RNA sequence: AUACUUACCUGGCAGGGGAGAUACCAUGAUCACGAAGGUGGUUUUCCCAGGGCGAGGCUUAUCCAUUGCACUCCGGAUGUGCUGACCCCUGCGAUUUCCCCAAAUGUGGGAAACUCGACUGCAUAAUUUGUGGUAGUGGGGGACUGCGUUCGCGCUUUCCCCUG
């Protein structure tokens, strides 16, 4: 028959009179709570993370930055470089910042274990103002073909600085993919 | 999709919502289910009012009918497809 | 169109266009070069 | 939807703080549940998993219903697979 | 999202079935892709002889069921 | 989504309910996106009907009430997807 | 589109019949043909679900409120087939 | 060419009785000043009264929504 | 034949099996040797998600030969319908450009480019099919009420039984 025309001799019904549920302290099974392959990850991501924090903390209190032998002259007239071609001489490197002004120090950072070159270096200047005359200028030069990027180091001058092994540092060319373009330098 | 695909032209029975069941050769179908039979027939059970009887068919011939997928409920191989060979 | 220049310290391809200060995008070098033309040059051997 | 990427979250927060949450901390505390369905009979049983279709799959699962003097009738399924649009009410513990 | 050719009943009386036994009589004057009408002059024509003329009135599509032209177009 | 989970009940015997009463029980073996599933060595029980057995059915979605699958099946690791 | 619906749109122009989910049954010629099984009809035979007959002389049904469609036999020759 | 919306609008800014009827129901309907609809064609009401065919009794129910599924036929007053 | 400005006519977005393990490559990580992870590869286990190889094996007829003395299955070939270990691609029908192997116009490999398919996700559970007003809610045999009656019946009120 049709849908306006059935004569529905029982209807749907309340569920009022079918209540026979079953009594509040029989709680649940509490160990019939979990999954596979979701939660051990997070677990794992969770340890790995608080270990490297806790090597933070080991780090920071064992060495010291400013305390450094390899850093040495004025914080504010030292400079950073990075980005720099591993084939770059140090005359390269010379005739490339002493533009700027005469340079006092060059310092080029290697591995210590493997002994390779890691690609920034540490530029002490005369002066102070020939330093900053740098800053805005040598940012996004090209030295060996490779664009490089110049920054006043804040290792020693900003407040609550730190580098990449301890969570601090600029630039993403290793963030989240599709998320920082490589063409945009410091 | 060759579930659906390896039975073209077979005589499939189409069971209604109203309980109403139509027998034709499947030719053809669509994402929502629409097919198209040829040469269909369709059978309804009537309840039996009078007394304790054989269940009433009314056959009805229709020839070519497109049923709606959302109508369709089911359907199965009633025999299979008609035999051109002598 | 497109005046493809090579730079002198970086030997690198960069288009140029006209008005446009002639500085490498790449390494901020001023001395460019025009590239080896495309017409058909042929030399006796002589 | 208001969110056309498809990145989009909408039916997980949906699942988490809206109405179908009921069937989330269902789950979470494996608690019964009490459904009454458009066969005029209701199913009294756990819940295991769901979706945006409100489609859950049930396990320990009583049938009951009457017919007609009125006499019922009920069984046992442990375990089987309920449709959303057949669904009319649900009733979790009330304890 | 194409909507229905129903230009051929604009301004014509028609006698439309809903679903539940309903019919109804009016003149049509504008529809939508959705089979949304509105019908004016429109008599209830209930399940009894009696009528009874309200006028403008707007009519869901998924409720309209059938829709016939008593003036033939 | 559930209904991966539901076209990965092949080879699985079952026992579905309609909307107008039909009980249908047998073997899967294929699902769709629209929840229509084809039933192989299928026994159908139409309401009032005495049971036929059918080589084949092929049903839609929109009618089906409810399904019933076996007691061993691995909820806990079926449903990680 | 799909096959049915083109089946419907080279349908169009013949005598078609038309069952809707109310039942009334509706026999005649047919005018026009859309994706969205709309089809409207002139000078049809009516049969009700009690089995009354009516006259009318052009009609217009929605598409998703049928039930299902007669049409010439003849279309089972259509070149795609 | 005055469409459905146009008219729900203009019954709306008028604050109108409308009437509404229920699908696949006869017997029952409700009637209120609609103060404002959505795409999805459900209504409120300020004031509703639910009155049947069959008893003829008015029910007061007050500021109130009905789906638009539900709606069957609009009437004005 | 090309570009430029305007009017008119056509059109739905994202992609390229998925989950673990990767010591190793790229990203040569912005702070005085360092990230992890992530992203794009390579390696490595699976639900096997589709195919290629059809060796081996199962069912039954046709042809040839055998009179045979075995007790550890088994004569050779053809046809019908099946299964199938191991080993390969992570999946495209078509088109365009660069480089290379080459039996050098063909036969192939390493790269992308954006073009049609109805392959998937969301607009797809908000009126037109892919998330319900088509619920399934009964039928029949005996006793057991009433109204009308053509005594066949339409409506209506009870108990016991078979049937789903
Ligand atoms: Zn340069």
């Amino acid at each position: 028959k049709l849908p306006h025309e059935k004569h529905h001799n029982q209807p749907y019904c309340g569920i009022a009179p079918y209540i026979r549920e079953f009594e509040d302290p029989r709680d649940a099974p509490p160990p019939t709570r979990a999954e596979t392959r979701e939660e051990r990850m997070e677990r794992k991501r969770r340890e790995k993370i608080e270990r490297r924090q806790q090597e933070v903390e080991t780090e920071l209190k064992m060495w010291d930055p400013h305390n450094d032998p390899n850093a040495q002259g004025d914080a504010f007239k030292t400079l950073f470089v990075a980005r720099v071609n591993y084939d770059t001489t140090e005359s390269k490197l010379r005739r490339e910042f002493e533009v700027y002004g005469p340079i006092k120090r060059i310092h080029m950072v290697y591995s210590k274990r493997s002994g390779k070159p890691r690609g920034y270096a540490f530029i002490e200047y005369e002066h102070e103002r020939d330093m900053h005359s740098a800053y805005k200028h040598a940012d996004g030069k090209k030295i060996d073909g490779r664009r490089v990027l110049v920054d006043v180091e804040r290792g020693r001058t900003v407040k609550g600085w730190r580098p990449r092994r301890l969570g601090g540092g600029l630039g993403g060319t290793r963030r989240g993919g599709a998320d920082v373009n490589i063409r945009h330098s410091g | 999709s060759s579930k659906m695909l390896q039975h073209i032209d077979y005589r499939m029975r189409c069971i209604l919502q109203d309980g109403r069941i139509f027998i034709g050769t499947f030719k053809a179908f669509d994402k929502h289910m629409n097919l198209i039979l040829c040469d269909c027939d369709e059978f309804r059970k009537i309840k039996p009012k009078n007394s304790k009887q054989a269940e009433r068919e009314e056959k009805r011939v229709l020839g070519l009918v497109l049923l709606r997928g959302e109508n369709l409920v089911s359907m199965t191989v009633e025999g299979p497809p008609p035999k051109d060979t002598g | 169109q497109p005046m493809i220049y090579i730079c002198g310290e970086c030997h690198t391809e960069n288009e140029i266009k006209s008005r446009d200060p002639i500085r490498c995008r790449e390494c901020g070098y001023r001395i460019m070069y025009k590239k080896r033309t495309k017409r058909l040059v042929v030399f006796d051997a002589r | 939807e208001m969110t056309p990427e498809e990145l989009q979250k909408r039916e997980e927060e949906e699942f988490n703080t809206g109405p179908l949450s009921v069937l989330t901390q269902s789950v979470k505390n494996n608690t019964q549940v009490l459904i009454n369905c458009r066969n005029n009979k209701k199913l009294l049983g756990r819940v295991k998993a769901f979706d945006r279709h409100c489609n859950m799959v049930l396990e320990n699962v009583k049938e009951m219903w009457t017919e007609v003097k009125p006499v019922n009738k009920d069984r046992y399924i442990s375990k089987m697979f309920l449709r959303g649009d057949s669904v009319i009410v649900v009733l979790r513990n009330p304890l | 999202a194409h909507p229905p050719e129903l230009k051929k009943f604009m301004d014509k009386k028609l006698s439309l079935k809903l679903n539940g036994g309903r019919h109804v009589q009016g003149i049509l004057r504008g529809f939508d892709p959705f089979m949304n009408l509105v019908i004016d002059e429109c008599v209830e024509m209930a399940t009894s002889g009696q009528q009874n003329n309200i006028g403008m009135v707007v009519i869901r599509g998924n409720s309209i069921i059938m829709l016939e032209a008593l003036e033939r177009v | 989504k559930l209904v991966r989970f539901l076209m990965k009940l092949s080879h699985e015997t079952v026992t579905i309910e309609l909307k107008n009463g039909t009980q249908v029980h047998g073997t899967i073996t294929g699902v769709d996106v629209s929840m229509n599933t084809h039933l192989k060595a299928v026994k159908m029980t139409l309401k009032n009907r005495e049971p036929v057995q059918l080589e084949t059915l092929s049903i839609r979605g929109n009618n089906i009430r409810y399904f019933i699958l076996p007691d061993s099946l691995p909820l806990d690791t079926l449903l990680v997807d | 589109i799909g096959v049915p619906i083109k089946v419907l749109h080279e349908a169009e122009g013949h005598i078609v019949t038309c069952e809707t989910n109310t039942g009334e049954v509706y026999r005649g010629k047919l005018i026009e043909a859309e994706d969205n099984m709309n089809c409207q009809m002139s000078n049809i035979t009516v049969t009700y679900r009690d089995g009354r007959v009516a006259q009318l002389e052009q009609v217009y049904i929605r598409g998703s409120k049928i039930r299902f469609l007669i049409l010439p036999d003849m279309l089972k020759n259509a070149p795609m087939l | 060419m005055v469409q459905p919306i146009n008219l729900i609008f203009r019954y709306l800014q008028n604050r109108s009785r409308i009437q509404v009827w229920l699908y696949e129901q006869v017997n029952m309907r409700i009637e209120g000043c609609i103060i404002g609809f959505d795409e999805y064609m459900n209504l409120v009401l300020d004031d509703a009264e639910e009155i049947h065919s069959k008893t003829k009794s008015r029910k007061q129910l007050g500021r109130i929504m009905l789906k638009g599924d539900n709606i069957t036929l609009l009437q004005s007053v």
